[PDB]
Parts: structure tokens; sequence; C-alpha cells
RNA sequence: UUGCUGCAGUUAAAAAGCUCGUAGUUGGAUCUCUAGCGUUUACUUUGAAAAAAUUAGAGUGUUCAAAGCAGGCCGCCUGGAUACCGCAGCUAGGAAUAAUGGAAUAGGACCGCGGUUCUAUUUUGUUGGUUUUCGGAACUGAGGCCAUGAUUAAGAGGGACGGCCG
RNA sequence: CGAUGCGGCGGCGUUAUUCCCAUGACCCGCCGGGCAGCUUCCGGGAAACCAAAGUCUUUGGGUUCCGGGGGGAGUAUGGUUGC
């Protein structure tokens, strides 16, 4: 199930068995690299640069077309952001929470769902830290 | 009950099957190519979209983002690729 | 000086240092003749200790301590001591009324030799087992690899 | 989450072949579960199997006869020696006629008649008859 | 559920340990609080002066008067009540007498009738009380 | 009726009011040798080491037996065996299973190539002074080659976005 | 097995936004996740009952808390928290 809620959801993406390149794509590796440099730059995310090139340019996969996946891409290059976007996402989740609760000193749930937030950034830390693409010295605030 | 084809289920019951939960996976999403009423330019859309798409052609909106499927505009005309 | 930390004067007890020297040599250059000693359980004397001007008594290439018995290895858990560090040992004791194991650590305090610089918490170290040097050392480091 | 894929493998089979289904479908699908269902089959237990071959990890489609009574998977993988090895024989196994332990060995995954026979210990899995 | 893991030895032996006090008869036997209570602290038999002749009534279901003899120990010097066996075996016994006492026979407590008595008297002036009631002995005189 | 094998917990005695969380335990597919090695273990099989007595057990009519270590043949031919000995520590095979890592701002592997310092202690029959190479190291300025280097994307999980919903 | 709540997917025909599509309200199916219900000799259980309280002597998926005849007793004492 979920990390912190009693729901079983099952909805995700189911990627074809063809790894092959679709016929009727005309866009070349060199050509859609072109494309994530040019999108990176604009100041997006992976998911969403992904998301643009899937909906816009008809690019099914970046990893099947290119043989690499766009975190690798822009880190290969040097136009990757510091933190990873999951944990970003996480601390400013958090901090508008932190920021809605500085006013609300009754909101117990406003509380309770950022002692659950403030876990997930815990638990995700501890894993970059172990994989040492973060700092050992990296603390939350 | 008692000697279905595991191996070999008929396709409209395969269809019918959940995405995740079929023998071997496929997305029910597709890609199809949009013909636009004032423009000659060809664009590819994703099936189920998730941003309101531009053709520069023109400079006008093609499909909508719902829930599901994304919904084409009036005029625009959508065809199946492969 | 460098090598001069104490009250008493550091030297190696074979190395004699006042030989008669005549002007040629003595304004020449100054260098002291290293002792060394090569342990033989196939452990490479490391450069560091034929080539520095580290004293120790304790330290098994270049002191008087002679190395016999066990072999074992450790990870290092603390360096806060002077020429010694906590390593810790994990092994499986197994219980056989239930016929499962249960995981159990020794901190054991060894000597490491100041030949051995730039040596990081985390990483393994093979310890050899020599005549006791304090209250609880008993071993002293013989090789390091990195984590 | 799922821990140890052979437990749920041999527990649908088992349920399979309780309701009396002439196939059964087991996901995902591992060496140690081929190898395991090998076993089987040599003895005459389950017949042919299909691996099922998606990208990601494969599911098998297995044939039932109607002779397994029980397949069962011992958790965790005990450290089993050949002087060991007539106790759990005696506890696991209906009779001393027909029946077999599952032992992974240095030599590969076997029963434990070929265990005797080529004279190695190894690591319990599980036992069929 | 129990945890069934290759290196929950400790788990499993800490568990059972503390688990085995909750057991009526180990909590009894191991923990040293029955020896200083129990009369005879832990001895088959016990030698004791009789106080006086009793007659302890017996349950409600069938009315009897039990003879039995108040004895004080010589070890621990405390009072207890013993039931004399056989019949007539009363008369032998006089009070200021050396007694010697033993367990009933269920472990140290009641009887089917005689309620709140623990003991039986086997000996008196150093003669057996068998050997008084066959008349195989006389009271020494 | 203390349950590792092997017990219970809706009502018989029993699941914390509820969620988070460190330690603890458990953890998804996938990779077919050149006197030094090979990535290191756990696991398993073999070997030496391990006091007798005891226990199992060979031989032996104590008159039988529990025992004992004696005895048997007409000066002789005998026996006083053998096995087990947790764990851990030594030793040599196996490599299924289970942990761990070998190259990601390429100071990565493998090949011949430029130089700085020092040294081996053979050499100009032996002997004293300079310069050497060979034997052997760290530091580097480049070059060729690798089919050059990232398995998959879990009906595992986090995060992104889309239109709702209460 | 028929309903139901939220979202998605496909399809005759009624209606409203005049009409064409396109959105609502219905109608008939499908898919996933929830609140449940009816039926059943799947199978359990001492039974009452439970599609879980099933897959248990044909006994091992992972892990936490926890009971050991009835009273004494959630009592006494000690510690700790609180005005």
């Amino acid at each position: 199930g979920r990390m912190h809620a009693p729901g079983k959801g099952l909805s995700q993406s189911a990627l074809p068995y063809r790894r092959s390149v679709p016929t009727w794509l005309k866009l070349t590796s060199d050509d859609v690299k072109e494309q994530i440099y040019k999108l990176a730059k604009k100041g997006l995310t992976p998911s969403q640069i992904g998301v643009i090139l899937r909906d816009s340019h008809g690019v099914a996969q970046v990893r099947f077309v290119t043989g690499n996946k766009i975190l690798r891409i822009l880190k290969s290059k040097g136009l990757a952001p510091d933190l990873p976007e999951d944990l970003y996402h996480l601390i400013k989740k958090a901090v508008a929470v932190r920021k809605h609760l500085e006013r609300n000193r009754k909101d117990k749930d406003a509380k309770f769902r950022l002692i659950l937030i403030e876990s997930r950034i815990h638990r995700l830390a501890r894993y970059y830290k172990t994989k040492r693409v973060l700092p050992p010295n990296w603390k939350y605030e | 009950p008692l000697a279905k084809d595991l191996l070999h289920p008929s396709p409209e019951e395969e269809k019918r099957k959940h995405k995740k939960k079929r023998l071997v996976q496929s997305p029910n999403s597709y890609f199809m190519d949009v013909k636009c009423p004032g423009c000659y330019k060809i664009t590819t859309v994703f099936s189920h979209a998730q941003t309101v798409v531009l053709c520069v052609g023109c400079s006008t909106v093609l499909c909508q983002p719902t829930g599901g499927k994304a919904r084409l505009t009036e005029g625009c005309s959508f065809r199946r690729k492969q | 000086a460098d090598i001069q930390t104490e009250r008493a004067y550091q030297k190696q007890p074979t190395i004699f240092q006042n030989k008669k020297r005549v002007l040629l040599g003595e304004t020449g250059k100054e260098k002291l003749p290293r002792y060394y000693k090569n342990i033989g359980l196939g452990f490479k004397t490391p450069k560091e200790a034929i080539e520095g001007t580290y004293i120790d008594k304790k330290c098994p290439f270049t002191g008087n301590v002679s190395i016999r018995g066990r072999i074992l290895s450790g990870v290092v858990t603390k360096m806060k001591m002077q020429r010694t560090i906590v390593i810790r040992r994990d092994y499986l004791h197994y219980i056989r009324k239930y016929n499962r194991f249960e995981k159990r650590h020794k901190n054991m305090s060894v000597h490491l030799s100041p030949c051995f610089r730039d040596v990081q918490i985390g990483d393994i170290v093979t310890v050899g087992e020599c005549r006791p040097l304090s209250k609880t050392v008993r071993f002293n480091v013989l090789k390091v690899t990195k984590a | 989450v799922r821990m140890n894929v052979l437990a749920d493998a041999l527990k649908s089979i088992n349920n399979a072949e309780k309701r009396g289904k002439r196939q059964v479908l087991i996901r995902p699908c591992s060496k140690v579960i081929v190898r395991f269902l090998t076993v089987m089959m040599k003895h005459g237990y389950i017949g042919e199997f299909e691996i099922i071959d998606d990208h990601r990890a494969g599911k098998i489609v297995v044939n039932l006869t109607g002779r397994l009574n029980k397949c069962g998977v011992i958790s965790p993988r005990f450290d089993v020696q050949l002087k060991d090895l007539e106790k759990w024989q005696n506890n696991l196994l209906p009779s001393r006629q027909f029946g077999f332990i599952v032992l992974t060995t240095s030599a590969g995954i076997m029963d434990h008649e070929e265990a005797r026979r080529k004279h190695t210990g190894g690591k319990i899995l599980g036992f069929f008859f | 559920g129990k945890c069934r893991g290759l290196r929950t030895a400790r788990k499993l032996r800490s568990h059972r340990r503390d688990q085995k006090w909750h057991d009526k008869q180990y909590k009894k036997a191991h923990l040293g609080t029955a020896l200083k209570a129990n009369p005879f602290g832990g001895a088959s038999h016990a030698k004791g002066i009789v106080l006086e002749k009793v007659g302890v009534e017996a349950k409600q279901p069938n009315s009897a008067i039990r003879k039995c003899v108040r004895v004080q120990l010589i070890k621990n010097g405390k009072k207890i009540t013993a039931f004399v066996p056989n019949d007539g075996c009363l008369n032998f016994i006089e009070e200021n007498d050396e007694v010697l006492v033993a367990g009933f026979g269920r472990k140290g407590h009641a009887v089917g009738d005689i309620p709140g008595v623990r003991f039986k008297v086997v000996k008196v002036a150093n003669v057996s009380l068998l050997a008084l009631y066959k008349g195989k002995k006389e009271r020494p005189r």
C-alpha cells in the first residue's frame, strides 16, 4: 500500500514490450538531446521535461530513443539541479505546511500531516546520503 | 473454470482485463496525428495527454487536459498511427 | 622538533647517530640511518615506514614488537587516542535450542603505527597479535583496506 | 511487502491443486522457482510448464496432473548436514517410500536422495509429496 | 505471529525466558519467596513440640470433628496445625510431647474435608503412629 | 499446560485508543589463475588436533549376570579394539543459496612512448677521482585501443503533472 | 451474484443548454480502489458463526504487542508523571 495512508491504490504507467523506436519517429538521438537541453535551460524538472516531450513532440520514451535517462543526460553535461526533484518537492511542501501552521495554532490535522512529511524527508535524505549524492553533514531546518 | 488456457486467452477478453493484470503488459494509450482546420503542418499528440498543446503553425489550442483522454478542439481531426 | 615532542630524547635504540664525519660529507647533507625490519607473514613494509621520521617503540616495522600468534581483522570505530584506535569485530553466535544465530560485537584497542597516515573511520584493518603494550592493547595494525 | 517469492509460488500451486484447476499461473519467475519446478517435474508431479517472458520479471504457467498432495516451503533457509538429513526426512516426508526435500547445495538445487548419492549438504528450500 | 528469521535467537530466548515467569509453577519455584513462607523451609519432614489438641470441623457437604494437634516447630519456632491420621491416634499423643510431622500429600495445599491444614503427624515421642495403632510398640514410660 | 520442531489472543485468559519513528528482525527480477593470486565472507564436504573414567560398542562361559580386563592350547598362540567428543580456532575441495563491491565531475583497464630525484653494489686484471648503462621505485607531457564504461524498469515504494471527489 | 460511492473507458436511445457536435441528467456494459450485503458442503471452528476467524499434525511468507485454572488484584510497596 501507501507509505503514510491506508489506501492500496494500483495506478501507475504500463510501458509496452516493444523497446524498438517507432518507424514514424523522425527525430534522431542528438535532435532529442538538443530538445532536452533547450527545455532544461527554461528551468524545468526531468518529470515536466519528459511530460512536455511525450505530449508535444511525440517521443514515447527518452531512454529508448537516446539510450540514457533525463537526470543522467543533465548530469553527464552538468545542467542537473543541486537537490534531487523528489526531495526538493517534499521540502517545498513541508515549508508550505509550516507557513500555513505559523498562523493556525488550532489546526491539529496540519501538525499531524507535517510530522508525516518530515518523516518522508528524513527517510529519503538517509537514502541519498547512503548513495553519496548529498554530503554526510546535510541536515533539515 | 478448470480448463482455461491461461497460455492463449481470447483477444477481446485480453483487452477487457486491466492493463497491469494482462498476461503480457501493454498500455491502453496510443500516439495519434492531428490535422488542424486552419493549418497545413501535421502534429503528433499522446491520447491521454496532460498539457494544453499548441500548434506553432497557426498558434491555436489542439487538445484539452481531462481526467482521462485529452478532448480535441472542434474541426481538428485525429487519426490513429500504426 | 618535528619528531621531538617529549621531555626525554627520542631515537631508535639500534641506530647510532654520533659518527665522526669529515667536512666534505658534513656540509654536503644531513640524514640519520632509519632502521626497519620485515614482519614474516607476507606483509610488505609500507614506504612511509622506511622513508618516515616518526619515532615509535611499539611500531611492528620500526620498533621492538615481534608479531606472533593470531592474525585477525576489524573495522575502525574510534581514532581518538595517541597512536592507538578502537576497532569493532562482528560475528554470529549459533543457539542450538532454536537452531538460529544472534549477532555480537567485540571492541578491542589496537596500536596504530604513525606510518599509517590519512586512514579514515569505517575502512577494514588486518591486525596481528604481539606481547602486551598497555593494560588493554595486545594487537598491532599490520595493513589497512579502504571501504 | 513480498518476501521469499518461492513461498507465494508453492502456496499458489498448492491451492490450485486442492481446488482441482488443470493449470496455475505463478508470478514473478526466478531461477530458484524454475529449478524447484524442474526437480518436481523430473519425478513426475507437475509435467510441462511455460515461462511467459515479459521484460520486467517472467511469469510461469504450469500444467497440473492430479498427483501432488502437498508442496511446502521452509523459511528461513536452514543449514542442513548429511548427519541431520535423517531427522529432516523423518519430520517432513509422510512416508520413507515416497516424498522429497529439495536442498540448494554447491552442486546445485536437488532432492535429498541425490544429495545422499553425491554426498553434500546445503540449505533446505522446500518439500513436496 | 512469531519471528522465524535466522538471526532472531536472542529475541526468542529473551521472550521465552521472561514469559516463563507467568507460569505459576516456575515463578513459585525459582523466585525464593515460597521457601521463606513455607513453615518447613523446603524440608520433607519437620519436628515440633505439641501446644494443644484441637477438633477441626469438616467442609459443608459432610459433617465430622477431625482430631488435630497445634505444634510449634524446632528450627524456626512457628505454630502449625497437624492432622493425626488413623482412628484413636489422638489418645497416644499428650500435650508438650516431641512430634515429627510430614506434608499431607497435595504439595502444601488443603484436603478434601479438613480446611486450613497442610501437615499430618507421622511419629510421636520418637515412635511411629502406625506401630502404636497396630500395637507393634507401646508408648515409652 | 512455555510450543524452535509445536500452542494461543471475535465470545473460554488474551491485539497497545490511534498514527509516526531510531535500535532490532526481514527484504523483488537479473550477471555462463599467472614463487604470488582470485573480491572477501557465511554455508557445506574432507583432513589434523583434541586425558582417562563415563556413554555407545568389538573380543572374552565372572559358574550366569551387574562386573572385571582378562585369558586360551599340549614352554607356546593371544587381547587390552573401535565410535562419538557441541561451539570456536587451524587445513583442502565445491560455488547453488545469502550479504559485499570491482569504471560515472573518468585521477577507468590494457599497450608501447619524453623527462626529475635516488639507488644495485656485476664492470674497464687488482687499486683511488669523474661519467654511464643494466637491475628497481614515486612524480608526471602526450598517444593507440576497449563492440570503451550506467541490466531492467516490480500488479514494490517515493515524487511530478491532469481533471475531478468528499 | 446483484447493488452502491469516486474516477476512468466503450456504446443504441430519451431529454435540457434552440439546432450540429460538446457538456449535464438517465440507460447498458467494462476496469481499479473503497462502505457493505446475499448465496455457497472451497475450507476451517467446541460451536455461535467466518469468504476469512480459510490456505493447521499434508504443522515454517515477514514482523510488533501480548495470555498461561479461579480468587487475592490492577491490591501492597518502590519508582516516575501531575496543582
